């Protein structure tokens, strides 16, 4: 099956806070996707590919900050676009999304 | 510094439709930033606070659902400007409408949320 | 002290608001104390009753003299003109690598379209500056690769020996005890070996 | 369709005895997705708007005097004002939003003895 | 060709280096009690390629990790010049080479 | 809301511990030395806090992490290839406290370039806990021996109680430990590899290589 | 008008990024910075500031690699923050043009 | 039958980069995994895996970054390897195309 | 193996000039590497040691402060040649003469290591 | 300028006792970027080039038998071997290194009684 799929969601920002980076998931022509996990229970899923997608470009910004925040748990907010909608993620209990962002927390600032 | 602002009549004939409208001053609601809505509550004299409705920032309009079909909420995005009109008035309308800003969430988009920052209030008085 | 901008090192035009333009840099109140031909020049350009922003002060030219007035970092910026050094020199020398050894990397330095740069020192006090640009210089084919490098011998503490190229001379840091050339190479330096 | 409740509608006051002010709910307000149960309390002083006091069941809103607390889970719910002054004695309402028909609760009026 | 896999080796010397117009980056390996290993890479038509910056990359980062390395190296006929390392290989961390 | 258990991690025998139990190497009271590794290192091992942690989980990845060395040992065939571990279950008295919140403390109160951004990320990844100077074996209730053969394969669990145990109400210390400013000149949050384990886990567990974290925290 | 403000002692607390409203060809590189000894409700404790990536050039800017380092060591540095602002988590943020490690009680008062 | 071989409770033990032969624009990133506690005498106890790595355009691929970040952690791994192979030490290893983290007991037993 | 052979005549008749190689073996003199350096050193059949001019790997030429005005020396880093000419050759001169290797200094490049390694020497004699 | 000046004309030694070789400079041959002594000894053996001992006032170069050891600081210098050998006797010289008009020194030999 294909796990790309054009819903067809208006533009919107989208964000889910207090989560870390795990369960990462790679494919040859595909996306860096990673679950993130809230409280001991995954919230979202959100993937990054550079060679398709309208956030393309932004790959190799993303794929060097998630690797750190995957490297140590640190809690951040994630940032989503829906427009689009990944099947990545075999048997799984939350839906895949784009991603378009990723925020180091900090309370003092409103963010996890 | 969010603020809001009421800008409407107050002496609106049965029958006819009113309309209140925010000019808000530091809060964006913009399909690129996310959690902030925009709601609708009134006040009768005496009575309690009943809320109307709500617009979202993805332009997901959310209604009382007794006073629903009567209802019209809208933006202009990029004019900070949110008009709210409702159709039929009935002279057991009266009020103090005001409007007040929803926080996002701070653990989720698709959350709830207090009205942190309220307005001020217009008072309409639907009288004939 | 100081290593000194040229005269030739200096802004046809100023900058508003205080945002001097990329690969530019505003001039401190020492560099320009210190230098005769450029204290010439702003007077030879400045008229009336005008005074002119600084990295750390003020520029008092026309009728008032032409005084130099230090200041807080960025406090006077408000003022409509901005004096601004371009932060490169192109001394003209040929290519010739030269080299520092024992030092460790501090103080690094960013700027929008301009050059990274870090000061190598060695007894903690500082011997050498370099930098690397992706965007300007002989050596921007240098950056994708040096970088790395340098990231390393910031984090991990480690003294190397530094390659640097005189061909430019840059005035990033501000009232820099230490010259500052276009890095070339960074050696994790054995004593006494053959890679160093 | 969650109708909220809000217990003496008339609550006699001294000036310090803390003041307490419960408010019950058809249905629950928690949700298990932040473990947080949405409930927030508005003040209410002679024609000026609602000005949040307490929001996330306990969690005083930034700028709120410490004193203004709250407790509560499920469906029970309370306000505690540890102090009372000449201010505090107004009209106070539960606001939920757990799901989207918003709800209120009728009033609290805090009078003098 | 004489080409040689050296093993179970630590990279103590990396050095980022200017040859002419291109570059080259040298490394030296050591083991307990083995001859010292010197090889480099250099860009001979890869200026447009990634394969020298993705190496520097990877040796840099056997070098932080403190790792044993499986480093191939072609030698030069003339002794006193180090030879070119065409593969290189981080063992297991913690742990030695099979 | 502290913890009733921390769990520890060791090589020495049941045998051994449940008559002395865990010392402290040494008299040192920083936090942020012992959470970096200053403490914790070759030649300079001074930290006075026994190092155990309130999750069970972290103690067994790390146990079967040292099990894949050990088999990795044997497969270049520089070592024996079994493996022999013990999991001590600690209960936590007034004298342990918690690695993420002395940190924090020490870092609210003496400023946020005293300390790293890793070590506070390694202290929360690891649940750890710093008991101060030594852990009575009177404190310790029940082992947990994990033992892996090399020929087969096949991993043995047992669990031996403590004879010696004194059963208590003790909840570990609320408040967190205030420690001096470090004077030491800390580079960087000394990590083990295989998974990330702070130096002092790591070490008061048992050449072992220890690497800088922020080194490799970002890609090259 | 906002102009250029150059804010001293100070330490980079949180990273993020995030893509540009006017043009998908550039993005913002953001954060939030905290000064050394300020309390937590003045304001220069909480400073948001972002500064433009251009995706159309591979690589990280000089900007990004120092800022990744300085976040790493936790190390006070003065930045040129402004002089315009964009939108960052809901509110405006100082562009960020210039930024040097601090050395000390003279440069970084 | 060459179908994509699903492996269970992998974890990588070593990585290594080499040139591929075939075209001076392309590169092999291939390694060694292993099974958690699986015996020597498990075939699965050692496995070799490649995949390609085009040369032209810069930044690393997504299966770069986690063969990357799944190294030095240790920890779990599903591969989807095959159905092609590579060189590698001389032995053909299977050719990568797909990875992700275990979630826990359920998937990877 | 370092190494420098100093080739040039052995006779010289007063006001002449005398022309000395030294032909490296073991290093470059190019201006890729740096701290490298060739010396001219002689010592009458008797005397002390004398220093006569240093040539760098950037060309940059120091001399004798009471001979600089009848030196020159120069490098020619393609033939691998360090060549001293010296004009009005007088017979306060007939020393040997020995080239040498600058080694690079241990830290800077602006430092100077000893002459390690020294030619043999070649005979001058300055006669009618 | 820096001008040495060897202190003894030739010292009469024995196979025994170790000898002692004094050297000056005029000012200073320290540097402060590498706080390292400028001072180079030479081993003149006659018929052959002089030969390096000592950089930085103390470091043995290699291969020369560790009988030769110096010393110095600030503007006297000592080169002392540990037992005299056959090959012992020859000329000594000095060479500051720290500017460049470098001057060597006039020498010592030594002898045999």
């Amino acid at each position: 099956i294909t796990t790309i799929y054009k819903t067809g969601q208006p533009a919107a920002d989208h964000y889910y806070s207090k989560v870390t980076a795990t369960r990462l998931l790679a494919s040859t022509n595909s996306r860096l996707c990673a679950v993130f996990v809230r409280d001991g229970q995954s919230v979202i899923g959100a993937c990054a590919s550079p060679y398709e997608g309208r956030y393309r470009d932004m790959y190799d910004a993303l794929r060097r900050l998630l690797y750190m925040i995957y490297m140590s748990g640190l809690a951040v907010r994630v940032h989503v676009s829906k427009e689009e909608q990944y099947y990545d993620y075999e048997d799984a209990t939350f839906q895949t999304y784009a991603l378009t962002g990723i925020s180091l927390c900090n309370p003092a600032a409103s963010i996890c | 510094q969010i603020t809001l602002k009421e800008s409407g009549p107050t002496l609106v004939k049965p029958t006819q439709t009113l309309t209140l409208t925010c000019t808000f001053s530091g809060f964006s609601l913009s399909p690129d930033i996310g959690g902030v809505g925009v709601g609708w509550i009134r006040q009768p004299p005496g009575k309690a606070l009943e809320w109307l409705a709500l617009i979202y920032w993805d332009d997901d309009k959310r209604y009382s659902p007794s006073l629903q079909s009567r209802l019209t909420i809208t933006k202009d995005t990029s004019k900070n400007r949110v008009v709210l009109t409702m159709i039929n008035m009935d002279p057991v309308d009266t009020a103090t409408y005001y409007c007040a800003h929803r926080r996002p969430p701070a653990y989720d988009s698709s959350d709830g949320d207090a009205f942190d920052i309220w307005g001020q209030g217009t008072m309409v008085t639907v009288s004939s | 002290g100081i290593v000194i901008p040229p005269q030739e090192q200096i802004t046809q035009h100023g900058s508003p608001y205080g945002r001097c333009a990329n690969k530019t840099r505003a001039l401190t109140v020492a560099e320009l104390r210190g230098s005769g031909d450029l204290q010439e020049y702003l007077r030879h350009v400045t008229r009336g009753w005008s005074i002119f922003a600084l990295y750390d002060g003020t520029y008092l030219g026309g009728e008032y003299g032409g005084v130099i007035k230090d200041g807080t970092p960025g406090g006077a910026f408000d003022l409509k003109t901005t004096f601004c050094i371009m932060t490169t020199r192109n001394t003209g020398q040929p290519a010739t690598d030269h080299y520092y050894s024992n030092v460790t990397a501090t103080r690094l330095l960013s700027s929008t379209n301009s050059r990274l740069c870090a000061v190598f020192v060695r007894s903690g006090q500082p011997v050498i500056g370099a930098c690397t640009s992706p965007y300007d210089g002989k050596y921007w084919s240098m950056y994708s690769r040096l970088r790395k490098m340098l990231y390393l011998i910031y984090v991990a503490g480690i003294s190397v020996r530094v390659h640097v190229s005189k061909e430019e001379q840059y005035y990033d840091y501000e009232d820099a005890t230490f010259e500052t050339y276009a890095l070339t190479g960074i050696s994790i330096c054995n004593p006494g070996s053959s890679l160093c | 369709d969650i109708v909220m409740t809000q217990s003496p509608d008339s609550l006699a006051v001294s000036l310090g005895e803390r003041a307490t002010i419960n408010c019950k709910s058809s249905q629950s307000v928690f949700s298990s997705s932040n473990k947080k149960n949405n409930l927030a309390w508005y003040q209410q002083k002679p024609g000026q708007p609602p000005k949040l006091l307490i929001y996330w069941a306990s969690t005083r809103e930034s700028g709120v005097p410490v004193r203004f607390s709250g407790s509560g889970s499920g469906t029970d719910f309370t306000l505690t004002i540890s102090s009372l002054q000449a201010e505090d004695v107004t009209v106070y309402y539960c606001q939920q939003y757990y799901t989207t028909p918003y709800t209120f609760g009728q009033g609290t009026k805090l009078e003098i003895k | 060709l004489p080409t040689h896999l050296y093993k179970n080796f630590t990279v103590q010397e990396l050095a980022l280096k200017l040859k002419g117009k291109n570059q080259e980056f040298c490394l030296t390996a050591f083991m307990s009690g083995r001859s010292l290993v010197r090889a480099c890479l250099s860009d001979a038509g890869h200026e447009h390629d990634t394969w020298f910056d993705t190496m520097l990359g990877f040796a840099i980062s056997a070098y932080a990790l403190k790792s044993r390395i499986a480093l191939t190296v072609e030698d030069s006929p003339y002794p006193g010049t180090p030879g070119d390392l065409l593969e290189l290989q981080i063992c297991p961390l913690n742990g030695y080479c099979e | 809301d502290p913890p009733a258990t921390v769990y520890r991690y060791d090589s020495r025998p049941p045998e051994d511990v449940f008559q002395n139990g865990f010392t402290a190497w040494g008299n040192n009271d920083n936090v942020l030395e012992h959470l970096t590794g200053r403490s914790c290192q070759v030649g300079s091992s001074n930290s006075a806090f026994v190092s155990t942690s309130s999750s069970r989980r972290y103690t067994e990845v790390y146990l079967e992490h040292r099990m894949q060395e050990a088999v990795e040992a044997e497969r270049a065939g520089r070592g024996t290839g079994h493996f022999i571990g013990y999991i001590y279950e600690v209960r936590a008295d007034n004298n342990f406290y918690g690695a993420a919140s002395s940190y924090f403390e020490y870092v609210d109160t003496y400023g946020d370039n005293a300390g790293r951004i890793l070590a506070g990320a390694l202290a929360t990844y690891q649940s750890e806990y710093l008991a101060h100077r030594r852990i009575p074996p009177e404190n310790i209730r029940r082992v947990t021996r994990v033992y892996h053969n090399g020929i087969t394969g096949e991993t043995t669990t047992t669990e031996y109680s403590n004879a010696r145990y004194v059963s208590q109400q003790t909840r570990a210390n609320p408040n967190p430990y205030t420690s001096r400013r470090s004077v030491a000149s800390i580079v960087g949050t000394l990590v083990r590899m295989a998974p990330v384990v702070g130096a002092c886990m790591a070490r008061q567990a048992e050449a072992m290589v220890l690497v800088y974290y922020e080194s490799i925290a970002y890609s090259f | 008008v906002p102009y250029v403000l150059v804010k001293t002692n100070m330490v980079v607390t949180s990273v993020a990024m995030k893509p540009y409203e006017v043009t998908p060809t550039r993005m913002l590189v953001c954060g939030i910075a905290a000064k050394l000894g300020a309390a937590a409700s003045s304001p220069d404790a909480h400073v948001p500031f972002c500064f433009g990536k251009d995706l159309k050039r591979p690589g990280s800017s000089p900007m990004e690699v120092m800022l990744r380092a300085v976040f790493m060591q936790q190390r006070p540095l003065r930045m040129f923050l402004g002089p315009k602002q964009l939108t960052f988590e809901g509110k405006p943020a100082l562009e960020l043009i210039r930024m040097v490690e601090c050395s000390g009680k003279q440069d970084c008062p």
